[PDB]
């Protein structure tokens, strides 16, 4: 199975392509290497790059400043970035509809039956992502064919897909109560009786739906970053067995940081030698640990990468993987520009 | 209202301010402030819980 | 304020057990060794035993001495000892041989036992760590002499420890197993009877048992835990969430040991611009450390690169457990290590 | 004995002496060896509660 990401940069039917990873392995760098290398190899076709890590460092990566709104990517025609807040976003909503003691009551009700299932939230949030991409497309005119999701490095973004079961057995719960109301107050209460189910099954539809694309590895994937080291290849192995059991395509693996001391023409570092002689007896234990993964094996670049010049120089590496023996003058160059 | 449900309402609305607050940091660019965050939360998960038993008890029929 | 050190810890007389755990690649080890000797090096009046259940097993290569389940001298010291010991083979062993000594009657008492044994977590946690208490006695008696403090180099897996919860929920299950029992007639009393009372006997034996431990693991003066963990976000998470446990469990855990430091800036050729960008990560998270743990000891060990082996180099390398690393002054004495090798 | 009980036994015993084995491997020294265990434990567990579930009920009043 080649150790590049050539096939998924060549995808033709992809829609949502989640790059995540714990704890500072080079998720965004890699999350734009991989929009850049869709955006070349498919230019009869618009890319979003979107990221809710709070971080909020597109900007710096590329070199130029984004927010909620969509905007192009310097220098490209096809790719472009937003950085958005999903909590906020959320809040946001929450506060209108606030605006908008019978309130209390149903506000009450609400709370009863749901502040105290998870995932709840975190399905609410992406359907306002999702709410807020669209309007970006019917201002522009424009759609996007597969949005590249660089996710928070904490949390559970996805665990929300368990929900629509869990949503349906407590809609029975709750219409077998609202059966024993009688008259009068079927009266008072009835319409927002009515309102709580109206949301309820909204909510599991929305959800349901989101599943049958999510759940569909011809139309979205999970590609997983990591460093060589225990700790991360643990919560590494952790990532994948969750996204499985929500029956997601996870089939990629980014190995970012390498040292790849031995092919080195500085060799000046028996520190780096040493983090390198870790890095390998790990990664040869990756080798025959996901035999069946594309597992892409990337160099560490010294100090970081920023404009799209850098960053599209960098991510060839994913494309066609890195030989440290003839490759090695395209890291040196960029590691001395830095 | 009792004074246990004006405090269980008052607990669970800081709870919900505080997660919304920390989901807007950054663990790493933050790790000590979200950390701390992290704690109160856990705590105000348990005494949220407390309350809860307790007012679902004392309205048991 | 608190000391960036362990000169407490290892000066302090009233402790029985110091436990050493941390997960996933820092120093763990080491760090268990460096204690080790600093204590028996403070107290030479005092006998003290490094017992480490690491399946790696490697207080043998630390030292540079073949260490196993029988506890010896570390050669050049009089008053520590090490062992290593695999609690899940000393357990199964003894297993194999209460399985010896005892077919339905048996296979009846075995599936008893496991109907109200097998479900419930940290047992075989709990009867491991047993094994290996007995094991330490014997060796004592053996030796006719007793050690005054162990120190635990604990596995970088599992949980050791959780079993310290166990003697609520053995109290429930007991009167359970009861109300069943109460409701046997005569007949069958006959010829369960005997059974039945090993059975009840056999939990409040663990149930007894493990609070005995628990009153000592949670007497401050008398147990600690040190934490051990490298300037990273992951293995800082880690390190909290273990913090945060072990308080559940009311252990004592003051201590957090940080390796691997690179201090970069005080020393510019043992150091590439790859271990100059890797500082910058490393210093980033201490200055979170500093405010996250204020009231705790931690103490900020140099990455001392290659691997330290031997009593000398650890000795060397142990100072500065007791006396905070200054960069500065200190850096000839590890760059000093590190050139050995 | 059932096939069913016949290979409840048999699992539960199988998944004890893997989880004794894999307490003596070093997850750092042989992280895939000992991943692949706990992938088979894990998978071992989900067996056993079943085929539990399925007894149990199996022998309900
Ligand atoms: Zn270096």
């Amino acid at each position: 199975v080649e150790p590049n990401l050539h096939s998924l940069i060549t995808s033709t039917t992809h829609k949502w392509i989640f790059v995540g990873g714990k704890g500072g392995v080079g998720k965004t760098t890699s999350s734009c290497s991989i929009a850049i290398q869709m955006a070349l190899s498919q230019p009869n076709k618009q890319f979003l790059l979107i990221s809710t890590d709070p971080a909020h460092n597109l900007s710096d990566a590329f070199g130029e400043k984004f927010g909620k709104d969509a905007r192009k990517v310097t220098g490209m025609n096809n790719l472009s970035c937003m950085e958005i807040d999903p909590s906020a976003a959320l809040k946001d909503m929450n506060d209108m509809a606030v605006s908008r003691l019978g309130s209390l009551l149903q506000g009450g009700a609400l709370a009863d039956l749901t502040g105290s299932i998870p995932g709840i939230d975190e399905a609410l949030s992406f359907m306002e992502v999702m709410k807020h991409i669209k309007r970006q497309e019917q201002g522009e005119g424009e759609t996007f064919d597969t949005v590249i999701f660089d996710t928070a490095p904490t949390g559970h973004t996805l665990r929300f897909l368990q929900l629509p079961n869990t949503l349906s057995k407590l809609l029975e719960k709750f219409g077998e109560i609202t059966n024993k109301l009688g008259p009068m107050l079927n009266s008072f209460m009835g319409a927002g009786n009515v309102d709580i189910s109206g949301k309820l099954n909204e909510l599991k539809a929305n959800v349901e739906t989101i599943r049958q694309q999510f759940t569909d590895p011809d139309l979205t994937t999970f590609v997983c970053v990591c460093i060589s080291e225990f700790l991360s290849l643990y919560e590494t192995e952790r990532l994948i067995q969750e996204l499985i059991s929500y029956d997601m395509d996870v089939n990629s693996i980014i190995v970012n940081q390498l040292l790849f001391a031995e092919n080195d023409q500085e060799h000046n570092c028996k520190r780096c030698q040493a983090r390198w002689k870790m890095q390998k007896k790990y990664l040869d234990q990756i080798d025959e640990l996901y035999e069946d993964f594309h597992v892409v094996k990337m160099p560490l670049c010294a100090g970081e990468i920023r404009g799209l010049n850098n960053l599209t120089k960098f991510s060839q590496f994913l494309n066609k993987e890195y030989n440290p023996i003839t490759d090695g003058k395209v890291i040196y160059e960029l590691e001395d520009k830095e | 209202m009792n004074e246990l449900s004006k405090k269980y309402l008052a607990k669970v609305k800081e709870r919900h301010e505080l997660k919304e607050f920390n989901n807007s940091i950054s663990a790493q660019d933050n790790y000590a402030k979200w950390t701390k965050n992290n704690r109160k939360l856990d705590s105000l998960d348990k005494e949220i819980n407390n309350l809860k038993d307790e007012i679902q008890s004392e309205n048991h029929h």
